[PDB]
This record gives structure tokens, C-alpha cells and sequence, in this order.
């Protein structure tokens, strides 16, 4: 009957490291191994109430009384030095093999059928499109996020590390490569071939990704913010806390992974957003809305179940979406 | 002993429950008070209690702390006490055991009704055995008593087939000969409740805080206290702890984890002793760990010799800890720049700079590599011994007696071990 | 349970986000069960192909860093979390708190078999290194040291030296390699000795109270502090049986249907962090599995230490 | 709230408050007669016991320093 | 019915940096790259009883007893050197563009309607008046808050940084350009057009703003100030703490941004006070009162809701105020 597995899990393929942030001057990007790190500092901010009022605080006397109480906060801030205009973001990326193999799965017939489905996908077209989109997300500085917004020029340098040295080196102009269009380029095709060979291999392929963004002299950079629950403590806390590994501002690994996963342009809604991160039930945290709802037949679980159990193979784009979810991983399976 | 008095107690308790729900609801209309008094005063309320018991369960190891979307089998089990030594667990929990409740958060009234102590002890053991005092106060008929007894006793048994959800943890353990077992662990809510009670007594108890106030005024007290540093809070329910369990509702999350941390978990920085003349008293001397070690050595230098063998042993591993920390401190200076010792300066500790920076020999093939190879500087041990002599209490009573002789002998042993460590640094 | 013919020093491994939730009662460094399972996975993946056995692990913790913060006005600590993806209805999912930490460790793997004589030591050490370079140690990825100043090579040393002096020199140089760290050992005998001492101090004292007393900071009135012999962390010592051993197909929603499943619960023991110079041989730090499936007691420990 | 008196000490709050984080706060200053000893910015949700516990350590170290400074001289 | 979005976060356009302040000599300000930074020092003050008594302790005995025991405290103080008469304050400004687009918006229809409203604003009246007023606030040293009140002469030099080089340089006499009037000037109109091109998204604009003011030899300068929660005795009664980055006195970036935002001359009250910073509910912290009360229909939220939801376009001045609020950014939106 080929019942679906009660416990299903997939290992996270294509896992990056923390994006270390460092600062320097442009046209010295080559000798950037000794660039000083960007440090997270402390500063005091005094604001004023600017949020919406609930029709009972709109009395002028209460508003003036609440303004007369100073609103003080302590925030973590990260800045470029007052003589450095370039932010260097460096992280390491492992492209693991055994991409379609589940990490944990109950039913052995479901094992054979799922591995047969992945084998059909890989010998039909393989990871050609998926690794193309991942290499595009590497080539443009999507992992900088807000650091990519107002940069004069962004250059991404990607090096293949085989044993301890650069086997093959890439250099891209991130602002020329779009954040929503996946064209074809020769160096991009070479990077896609390397990533696809890593996904189809039995070991791993190591890449280091170094992006230089010309933010501005002494401007304010944006490391990943840390999620800390207040938990109803009586003392006032610092409102903003930035992430750092060793006295050096950094971006979270899952933030970089979410940036790399932004390849899904096949969701049923219109591509006004463009690509979105590959997730089950197509959730977008910034938009607060989950595309690929299960009421439509385009969510990951129903597509996978139709593909592997009832042999209802979806469209090629939906097959790419399902295999991209397999790259992403996750804990699956009903009770 | 008498079923009449147990009936009196249960009728009394449902009477405070009735008046409490009438006062809290304050029903002035909608005929709520009549329905409350017609359903919570007779054996019909026992029928509702038997209905509500099937949705609840008493457990000692629950699964709901693991991802709350996981639907698995919660267990009420006490593991057997192992013969192997030096390990803790749930098998120490004997009479000091508190039972968790899992299920609906509105049917817990039957739990406090079932955990009553009417004549001296719990109702659970009364309903397990064929007691004449029990099994008749709740039912006039024998069949009703039997069905209510089975209902109220099955609350401690496993309900349904044994199942651990996908979101629950399952960990392979290799058997000694060519095998594995799956080992799905459950969260020991009884253990964390017991440790939570102990830690709450130690950190907020009346005697504990009285001892803290006694220490704050630097006066004597018949007992001391504990501090419990570096505790961590792991909450299970973000806003609804009662959706997990009643014990997790008593302590709203707050796992109160203990700090199993390595000594290098607070690595501050590495600094070069540039313009100073002797690192052991000037830069090595004010790291907090060695400061604590030398203060303990200061306290143990002037001590009684009633337990002199144990005291000398403790001081032996003490000075061993100072020498180990010195070796660690040199090892972490080994990650600095290779040529920091060649910087200009009037006082830079050139005698100890051979040991402080091994890596200078790489850049200086003929300037200092052969000097470090041939000299093999072991006078650094002598300088550190002189620093330790400066760091020991200047007691003439020990110097006159053989206590200084034993201290010098153990110091000589530790320093010759330390010198043998520094001897083969050229390999 | 056995004496290794050689020691395999996996070099400084940078572990990114390790599970800082070691046990239901302890936090901080990951459990030794994670390291023993990682070594067993190394044996299951590459150890069989090399005709060797990888049993025993030495944990040194060259660097530790947990993603924690201390709220203002509190002396305890909380764990920094991650923003999980939204639900299918666009709302924030319920937060499940997990602790994630940064490690830097080097592992001493006990090697015994015929592949040591069948293959060169550098070759098997290398192949184990690039096998471990694509794995996980405590739930976190392993950073493989690309384009730094110089990577640390893997080094396998046979314990059967040509002489006692040669063996002693090799042990000391291997100890010098993993110097900025602290070896992790188990102290079950010390915990039992302290429990007996506590029982003579006052009766009906459980080993949980002895374990708590050996880790807490005790203040005694004349105001001094009861000193501790070492670091003395509380560590999970294994798993104890909580249910009868079920058949592979009995338990619903198991990991597989080929392995028996038994519900367990954590066993908490005593551990110690100490400098590697204070051990006679580096093979005394190796952590081994001790299952004994008849009575439960699925334990990991480091025997032959003292 | 209102001033807290602990023997010779007084913890008087500021007349006007402030907001640190998103919570209201007042500065509580400790006196020993006319001598200002310490100032702390404390949440408005603290009771008098918590405000007193915030300055208990400073009061205790004052007591210790007063005992050691004015200790009577010893004959042997 | 097109209700407004629950999440309507906006990012900050016109990003400033922390303004580092240095010292030197007038007529030596052309070669001022090597000027030593102004350092924050500590000095001791002894304060007397000079505040209002609470009608209980106005008796002469208690007042004399309080005067006999004055309070001692340490304050952070920043001064020019005794041989330096001018202060150099230097920061970099970045104009982003894309003001109408929210960073986070959970309502797609509301986002489309808001984008249409901002687009028809730009088509009708582009970022010409707003950029003109920002150019005025750059031309006069309003970012010199207390360093400008008694200065003998203030000069502001603004350089457009293209590819790391000065593409175009400006020089203004900041005392001639007042803080009260938004007049017309050819060089200042060129600066306004550059800021307009930055705000419209038609080009990357990064400005380096340097201000020179003659205060006097050894005179006190006024950097940003940090909040102090606990004074105690372990710290030497530290009463005031000044802001510094690396042993160099500095002004907070949010203070500079507030000084740039002081363009709002359209509030319902009289403009005898002059321009105020663009904030929701028009609040001024020093005045303790809120212009543009929510009771009147001239606060930002009601104007935005009427403009977008009910299509009630306000006056052109109020449209400028709303678009200036959008440029300022915020956490706009209800719960």
C-alpha cells in the first residue's frame, strides 16, 4: 500500500558557517587577510513615543505627560571605522553529498521508493537548475541582506578549497547579478557544476565566500540580531543585541542559509516578491504570509506524497522545489 | 478506618468547591447556580470525575518538554537502582517523589481530589488494596465502586500502545557485541521538580538567606549556605506552561540547568608582556585563577598539622595546579605573533623570553634558534620558584620546623617536573 | 574495555553550534555520549573500510563559547534562540528553547586492528580527517580550516614504541600538541567516596545531594569557602532503563523497524576538567560505551583513569 | 513611591520618572544623613523590599567599614 | 475594505554616521586630516544646593546643614586644546532611495496601495522640497547642537564621494544660512538636486560632511552624552559620561539624523519656534509638548490613513510631512 513514513528526517545539505564581518579600504581587498574585525559597541539612544495610540491615549494631556517622561534605551551598534569604507564578509560553505538520502526513515519500502524517485530526478536533469540558483545566490550578495542595500559596489570572491589551497577561484560583481533573475554565465555555470558535483558526490565540497561591500566611510553595518526573550523581568533590558563570535560582529549561519535558499520562484502566487526561501508551506517571515498553502496542491508534503506514493510526478519546477526542500532538510512524518 | 468519615470529608471538600465556584462565577442569572448545585453535589459528580480521569494521567517522565507538537507515550516509572557506583537518577527518588499530571488543564480538580490524605495517607494506596474503609464510601453499589476504582487506578498506568513521536529523541546505543538499541529518553519531570525544590530552598530559603545575611555582616552562624553560580533558565512553555504539565505550571518553565562548563569557557584575551621585567609577578600574577590558587596557598601555609598528610597532599595538587596554569598560559601565548619578543624596550624579560616565544626561532634561523636549542633554558623554573617563595606566607614557625622542609621537598618535585616539561620544547 | 594499539589525534576541530543542553539538569559542554557516538559513526563510515576499530575518545576543549546572555537584574542566564519559519497560517510558531554553542576540540581516537599494519599511519589518519570533516559532533557543523595561516595535520602515533623513553617522549609531544585545553574525565569513584563521607556526616543522603554538593560553591562560617580538588562538573553518565525492551516492530513512530526500542532516562554522574599533563598515559582519557542491556545501564564512561 | 528609612539611612526616590527599555523607572538615591552614597535606577514595579535589597549590600559594606574603622584598641 | 497593515516596518533613509570631533587652528582647516582628536577627560566638580526645596526643608537650619556638606562627583568633560581654537566635526551621510517601500508588510493590498500613493506623490511632487530642506540642514551646522550657539564662524564642507574620490565639493558659511529659513542658493540647489537623485533611487549618493567652528582656545565642546543608571562609590561618583568611539569624542548618529530631520515647518501651531524634527505626533523633547496632536487631524498616522485608505489626499505640505516620515522610517502599524 506504500504507507508514508511515520518518522522522516533529512540532513541539512549546503550548510554555511557564521559570516565574519571585518573592515578595510577599497582597492586593498587583495591584502585583506589582516583586516581588523568589526566590533559590536554600546551606545545610548533617547527616543520619543511614535507608535499608534489606542484611541484612549490620544488625549493631549496624557500624550504630553508621556512625552515628558524620557524614553531611554541601550542598543548594540556595529560601525565601520572612520577611515575604512569597505565591509568584508567571509564565511565557509560545505556542499555535502548524499543529497536525496534521508537521515531517518521508518519504512524500508518507502526508503526504496524515495531513493528511486531521487534517482529518477538526478538522472533526468540532476541538480543543474538547483545548483545554478544556489551559485547565483552565492554570486550576488544576498547573504549580506541590509548590508547589500546601499553599497556603492559589491564584489564576491569564491574560492574552492580542495586540500588546503585554492583549487579554483571565482570573482563576481554582485550588483550586476540580479536578486530575482537567474541568467546563465560561464563562471556561474562552472560554480553550478562544482556545487552539483558536491551535491551528487559522496563526500563534500568546501567553498569560502568573501564579499566586499563599499558601504561608506565609517557607516553603520548590520550583523544578525540575537533573539532573546524578555520573559517578563522587572528590570529594563537592552533593546538591541548584535551577534558576535570572538569580539567580531557576525551573521548567523541560518541567516546565510536562508539567503542561499531564496531560489523558489515556482510558488502559485505571483512573483512580485521574486524568489523566496525554500520551506515547507512556503512561509515568508518578512511577509507574514505562507504561500503554497495545503488547500492548493503545491505544498511540499502533498507534492512529495503524490510523487513517491501515487507516482503522480509533478511539474519539473515543482520537482525542483521538492528536491530543494530535500537539500534544506527538516523533521517530517505524521504520528 | 470508617467509610462514613471519608464520605464526610469528600462531601466537605465538594462543599468548599461548590461555594468557591459560586463565589468566583457570581451567577445572578442564566440558572448557572442551579445547574452547578445539581451536578457537583452527588454521585453524578463522581460520574463526571470518572469521565475526566480518562483524559488525565499521572506520570513521572513526560515527553511534552520535547517539541510540544509531539504526541507520544508518557510513562510513570521508577527505574531500578543500579549496582554501579557514582551516578544519580530517578532511582534515588523514594518517598520524596512528586507525581506529574499530563492532559487537560481544566480537569485537574479530580487530581487534588484523588491525592487527598483523609485519615493519614493517600487515596491511591487505599484504592489499590481491598480496604474495607475505602471502596464503599464512594458508592452504595458494588459495581459502581468497582468501575470507579478501576477508573481511578488506571490513571497511573500507560494508556495506549507504547509510542514515541518523530519530534521526540531516539538515540542509538551500540551493544557490546554487534548490536544497537534505540533508547528514546523521556524528560524526568520528577527529578527536575526535586532539584528545583532543592535549589529554591538553597537560593531563597529562610535559613539560607539568614546565612547569607550573617555572611554579609561577617558574623558567625551555626550553618552556612550555597551560592549556585552560572545557572541557566530553559523555559518549555512560551506563554502557556499549563499546556505541558501541572508541575511545569508550578515552575513556569525554569529548568534551572547546572553549569557543566570547562575552565576555558571565559577566555578573556591574550596580551604580550612588553614593558615589564618579569611576567610571573607582573602579567601572569593577576589572572583570576592563579590569584585564587595563591590565596588558597596563603591560607594553607598557616594551618594545623593534625591532618598533615592530607594537607600536604592537597597543597601538592595545589602547586601542581599553579604549574599547570603556567604551562597553559605559555601555550596560549604561543598563539600570538612569532616575533613579539624582538620589540624594543628597556625591560622585556629577555631571560624568560626564550620560553615565552618559541616561534621566534623560525624567523631567526641563526640569531636565536641555536641559542634556544643549545641553552635549553630551565632557569625559568628557578625564577617561578622564587616567585612562589615571594608568594608564600613569611612564617618563621614553619621555617624553623620541618614543615618548610616538606614544603620545599614537594616544591622541588613540582619544579623538577615543570623543568622536565620545559626541557623538551625543541622537538 | 580494550587497550588501543595506537592513538589517533584528530586536530583542532572548530564546532559551530553544538547542543549546549547536555542533560535535563545540566548545561554547557556537550555530553560525552555525543563524542562517543561521533567516534562510533566514524568507525561505521570509514573505520570498517580501513579494517580498523575506532573506540575511545579524548576530549580536550581548546575553546568553548555558548550563545548565552545574562538579563539585567538577574544572576542566572538565558539561551539565545533562533527565529524559526512561520506556520502555514502565517503566525509565529511556539518557541522550543535549545542551547547552541561554539567549540574547538581535538580528539584522541583509540585505534586497534590490522589496518594499522595494512596501511600507512598518515594515510589512515588523513582519510579519517576528511571523513570527519563532513560530519557533526554535537548537533553542529565542523569548520574545516580553509585559507588560514596553516592547517593542523592529523597525526597517528603507535603506542608500542621502540623503547620506554621513546614512548614517554611521544606521549609528552602529543600532550604538547593539545596543550591549550583541559582533558575531560569521569569521577564515579570520587562521587561515591563523597557520598559515603556525606552519609557519615548525616544519614539518608542520596547521591544526588552529593553530586550537588561537589559542584555548588559552599560557604562555611568561621567566612571561608570549601575548596574543591578540581573543576568537578556534573555530567550525564548514560541512560537507565525505564521500560521493558520492546521488539523492533512494537513501538509506534520509531526511528526504524529493525532495532529494539527501550524508553530510558538520564543518569547523572561526576566529571572533571584537568590539564593533560596530569595523566600518566593519554589513552587513560578515552571514553568508552558500556551498555549491559540486561539491566539497562546504557552508560558511557572513561575507565582505567586512576 | 515613598522614601524608605533604614536606621540612619534613607532611600528617597526621584520626583520625576523615566523610561529605560519600555518600562517606567525612577532613580533611587541612598543617603547617610546629608551624605549621598549611591544612586540606582529601579523599575516602578519593584516593591519597597526589592528597593531595600538593592542597597542592602552598600549598607552592609558601610557597616563593615565602620566596624573596622572605629574598632576599640586592644591591650595584650 | 482595505484596512491598514499590522506590520508596516520602514527602514531608515538618510543614514548618518557617528560624528567624530577633532581640533585644530582656523586657517589651517584646509589641511585638517592630521588634526588630533578631541579626548574625553575627567574632572571634579563640587555642586551647591541650588534647586527648589519641597516647602518642608526650607527652614534655615537644615539648609545651612546641607550647604555645609556639598556633594562631590566626577563628570566627563571635553575641551579643545589651549592652543586650538576651532573644532572639526566629520561624518559621512548616505542617501538610500526607495522611501515608499516598506521593509516588512504583511498586507499585500495595503502595500500596493501605499506604493501607488507614494508613486503618485513622486510623479506630482518629487523629492525636491524635502531634499532642499535636508540640504539646508546640511549646509548650516544644525548637527552642531551646542557647538554652534556661540561660535565665531562656522563653515561646512560637503564632498560627494564617487568611487572613493570627491566627485563634487561644496563649501558653506553655516552662520549666513540660518536655522530658520529655507531660502534659495545655487550651490545649495545643486546639493538639493544631488540629495533628490539619491532619494529617488536614480543614483548612489554618499556625502562626507565636515564642519569647522571657531569656539575658542581651550573652550568646552559638547559631544553626545550617555545614560548612567548607577553612580555608587566604586566608580568615583561618575555623574556625566560623554560618548566616544576609540578615545575620540563623538556625536551619536541618531542626534545627527534628528538635526537633519528638522524640516517640519507645517505643524498646526505657529512657526515662531521654527522647524521641528519630523516625528509622528510632532513631538519635541525640549519643549515637552506635542505639535500635531492626534486630536487634530494633522498627525502622521491619521494623515497616512486618510491618504491611503480613504484616498483623502492632504495638503501638499502635509504630503511632504508624511513622505518625510516615510524617509525617517519606523515601526508604523498597529498590533
Amino acid at each position: 500500500i506504500l504507507s508514508t513514513a511515520s518518522v522522516l528526517a533529512f540532513e541539512r545539505k549546503l550548510d554555511p558557517s557564521d559570516a565574519l564581518m571585518s573592515a578595510g579600504a577599497w582597492a586593498q581587498r587583495d591584502a585583506s587577510q589582516e583586516w581588523p574585525a568589526v566590533t559590536v559597541r554600546e551606545k545610548s539612544v533617547r527616543g520619543t513615543i511614535s507608535n499608534r495610540l489606542k484611541t484612549k491615549d490620544r488625549d493631549p494631556a496624557k500624550l504630553d505627560a508621556s512625552i515628558q517622561s524620557p524614553n531611554l534605551q541601550t542598543v548594540d551598534v556595529a560601525n565601520l571605522p572612520s577611515d575604512a569604507d569597505t565591509l568584508k564578509v567571509r564565511f565557509t560553505l560545505r556542499v555535502l553529498g548524499g543529497a536525496g538520502t534521508p537521515s531517518a526513515c521508518n519504512d524500508a519500502a518507502y526508503r526504496d521508493k524515495l531513493l528511486q524517485t531521487v534517482a529518477t530526478y538526478v538522472n533526468d536533469q540532476g541538480f543543474a537548475e538547483l545548483a545554478r540558483r544556489y551559485a547565483h545566490n552565492l554570486a550576488n550578495a544576498r547573504f549580506l541582506w541590509r548590508n547589500r542595500v546601499g553599497a556603492e559596489a559589491v564584489e564576491v570572491r569564491i574560492n574552492h578549497i580542495r586540500q588546503g589551497e585554492v583549487a579554483r577561484a571565482w570573482r563576481f560583481d554582485a550588483l550586476a547579478i540580479g536578486l530575482r533573475d537567474f541568467k546563465a554565465d560561464a563562471e556561474l555555470d562552472a560554480l553550478a557544476e562544482l556545487i552539483a558535483s558536491g551535491l551528487s558526490g559522496s563526500g563534500h565540497v568546501l567553498l569560502e565566500v568573501v564579499a566586499f561591500a563599499r558601504i561608506g566611510d565609517g557607516q553603520e553595518v548590520f550583523p544578525s540580531q540575537e533573539l532573546i526573550l524578555d520573559k517578563g523581568d522587572k528590570k529594563g533590558q537592552k533593546s538591541k543585541t548584535l551577534y558576535s563570535v570572538r569580539d567580531a560582529a557576525a551573521i548567523h549561519s541560518q541567516k546565510i542559509g536562508n539567503a542561499l535558499r531564496t531560489i523558489d520562484t515556482w510558488y502559485p502566487d505571483e512573483d512580485g516578491l521574486g524568489p523566496i526561501a525554500v520551506e515547507p508551506y512556503g512561509s515568508v517571515t518578512s511577509q507574514g504570509k505562507a504561500y503554497r498553502q495545503p488547500k492548493q496542491k503545491l505544498d511540499f508534503y502533498t507534492l512529495l506524497d503524490n510523487w513517491v506514493l501515487r507516482d503522480e510526478a509533478p511539474a519539473v519546477e515543482q520537482q525542483h522545489y521538492v528536491i530543494a526542500n530535500l537539500i534544506r532538510g527538516g523533521v517530517f512524518g505524521e504520528a | 478506618p470508617t467509610w462514613q468519615e471519608l464520605r464526610q470529608f469528600i462531601e466537605s471538600f465538594i462543599q468548599e468547591r461548590l461555594q468557591g465556584k459560586l463565589d468566583k462565577l457570581q451567577p445572578d442569572e442564566d440558572d448557572k447556580r442551579q445547574t452547578l448545585l445539581a451536578t457537583h453535589r452527588r454521585e453524578a459528580w463522581l460520574a463526571d470525575a470518572a469521565r475526566r480521569v480518562g483524559q488525565l494521567q499521572l506520570v513521572t517522565h513526560t515527553l511534552k518538554p520535547i517539541h510540544p507538537d509531539a504526541r507520544g507515550s508518557n510513562l510513570h516509572s521508577l527505574p531500578q537502582a543500579p549496582g554501579q557506583p557514582g551516578l544519580a537518577g530517578s532511582h534515588e527518588l523514594g518517598d520524596r517523589l512528586v507525581s506529574d499530571v499530563v492532559g487537560n488543564a481544566a480537569a485537574l480538580d479530580v487530581f487534588k481530589f484523588l491525592s487527598l490524605q483523609y485519615q493519614g495517607k493517600n487515596l491511591l494506596n487505599w484504592l489499590t488494596e481491598d480496604s474495607a474503609e475505602a471502596l464503599q464510601a464512594l458508592s452504595d453499589n458494588a459495581e459502581q465502586a468497582r468501575e470507579w476504582r478501576q477508573a481511578f487506578i488506571g490513571i497511573t498506568t500507560v494508556k495506549g500502545a507504547p509510542a514515541s513521536h518523530s519530534l521526540a529523541k531516539q538515540l542509538y546505543f551500540p551493544l557490546p557485541g554487534s548490536g544497537y538499541h534505540l533508547l528514546a529518553p523521556l524528560f524526568p519531570t520528577s527529578l527536575v521538580h526535586h532539584v528545583h525544590a532543592l535549589l529554591r530552598e538553597a537560593r531563597f530559603g529562610d535559613a539560607a538567606k539568614a546565612a547569607r545575611e550573617a555572611r554579609s555582616r561577617q558574623e558567625s552562624w551555626p550553618h552556612g549556605f550555597s551560592e549556585y553560580p552560572n545557572l541557566a533558565i530553559q523555559k518549555f512553555g512560551g506563554t502557556k506552561p499549563q499546556n505541558i504539565s501541572q508541575l511545569n505550571n508550578e515552575r513556569r518553565g525554569e529548568n534551572w540547568l547546572l553549569p557543566s562548563l570547562p575552565p576555558n569557557w571565559q577566555r578573556q584575551n591574550v596580551n604580550a608582556p612588553m614593558r615589564h621585567s618579569s611576567v610571573f609577578e607582573h602579567d601572569f600574577g593577576r589572572t583570576p585563577e592563579v590569584s585564587r590558587l595563591t590565596r588558597t596557598l596563603q591560607r594553607f601555609l598557616a594551618k594545623t598539622v593534625h591532618n598533615n598528610l592530607a594537607i600536604r597532599q592537597r597543597r601538592a595538587q595545589l602547586v601542581a595546579q599553579i604549574c599547570d596554569e603556567a604551562l597553559q598560559y605559555a601555550a596560549r601565548l604561543r598563539e600570538l605573533e612569532p616575533g613579539w619578543s624582538a620589540t624594543p624596550g628597556c625591560q622585556l624579560h629577555d631571560a624568560e623570553q626564550l620560553w615565552l616565544d618559541p616561534l621566534r626561532a623560525q624567523t631567526d634561523e641563526t640569531f636565536l634558534q641555536r641559542r634556544l636549542r643549545g641553552d635549553w633554558p630551565a632557569e625559568v623554573g628557578n625564577r617561578f620558584a622564587n616567585w612562589l617563595n615571594r608568594a608564600v606566607s613569611s612564617d618563621s614557625q614553619i621555617l624553623g620546623s620541618p614543615e618548610a622542609a616538606q614544603w620545599s621537598q614537594e616544591l622541588s618535585k613540582e619544579l623538577t617536573m615543570f623543568k622536565e616539561i620545559l626541557e623538551d620544547e625543541r622537538d | 574495555v580494550t587497550d588501543p594499539e595506537a592513538l589517533l589525534l584528530l586536530p583542532r576541530l572548530s564546532i559551530q553550534n553544538a547542543n549546549a543542553i547536555s542533560s535535563p539538569l545540566t548545561w554547557g559542554f556537550p555530553s560525552p555520549g555525543a563524542f562517543t557516538g561521533f567516534v562510533h559513526a566514524l568507525q561505521r563510515r570509514v573505520g570498517i573500510s580501513l579494517d580498523i576499530e575506532l573506540d575511545g575518545v579524548g576530549i580536550v576543549c581548546h575553546r568553548f563559547e555558548a550563545q548565552i546572555s545574562q538579563p539585567a537584574g538577574k544572576r542566572t542566564k538565558v539561551f539565545n534562540l533562533t527565529r524559526n519559519p512561520l506556520n502555514r497560517d502565517g503566525s509565529t510558531a511556539a518557541i522550543v528553547e535549545e542551547g547552541r554553542a561554539h567549540l574547538e576540540v581535538s580528539l584522541l581516537l583509540g585505534v586497534h586492528g590490522d589496518g594499522l599494519d595494512d596501511h600507512p599511519a598518515q594515510e589512515i589518519a588523513r582519510q579519517v580527517q576528511e571523513q570527519a570533516g563532513a560530519m557533526r559532533l554535537a548537533g553542529g557543523s565542523i569548520l574545516p580550516w580553509c585559507n588560514e595561516r596553516f592547517p593542523a595535520p592529523n597525526a597517528e602515533l603507535l603506542m608500542l614504541g621502540g623503547s620506554d623513553e621513546q614512548r614517554r617522549k611521544n606521549q609528552r609531544r602529543l600532550t604538547r600538541r593539545l596543550l591549550p585545553g583541559f582533558a575531560l574525565v569521569s569521577r564515579e569513584a570520587l562521587l561515591q567516596q563523597h557520598l559515603e563521607t556525606l552519609r557519615t556526616t548525616l544519614p539518608e543522603a542520596t547521591t544526588l545531594d552529593a553530586l550537588l554538593d561537589l559542584c555548588r560553591i559552599n560557604f562555611e562560617p568561621p567566612w571561608q569557602v570549601r575548596d574543591k580538588p578540581g573543576w568537578l562538573v556534573p555530567i550525564p553518565a548514560g541512560y537507565n532503563a525505564l521500560s521493558p525492551l520492546y521488539l523492533p516492530g512494537e513501538v509506534r513512530n520509531a526511528r526504524d523497524r529493525e532495532t529494539p526500542l527501550r524508553f530510558v532516562e538520564n543518569l547523572f554522574g561526576l566529571g572533571e576538567w584537568l590539564s593533560p599533563h596530569r595523566v600518566a598515559a593519554l589513552s587513560d582519557l578515552l571514553w568508552y560505551h558500556h551498555a549491559e542491556p540486561d539491566k539497562g545501564l546504557y552508560r558511557w564512561s572513561t575507565p582505567r583513569f586512576v | 513611591m515613598n522614601a524608605i528609612h533604614i536606621g540612619p539611612f534613607s532611600i528617597t526616590p526621584a520626583a520625576r520618572g523615566l523610561h529605560y527599555g519600555g518600562l517606567p523607572h525612577h532613580q533611587w538615591t541612598l543617603y547617610y544623613g546629608p551624605r549621598e552614597m549611591a544612586i540606582k535606577t529601579l523599575p516602578d514595579s519593584y516593591t519597597s523590599s526589592e528597593v531595600r535589597d538593592e542597597f542592602s549590600d552598600i549598607i552592609a559594606e558601610f557597616v563593615i567599614d565602620a566596624r573596622h574603622r572605629y574598632a576599640p584598641d586592644v591591650l595584650e
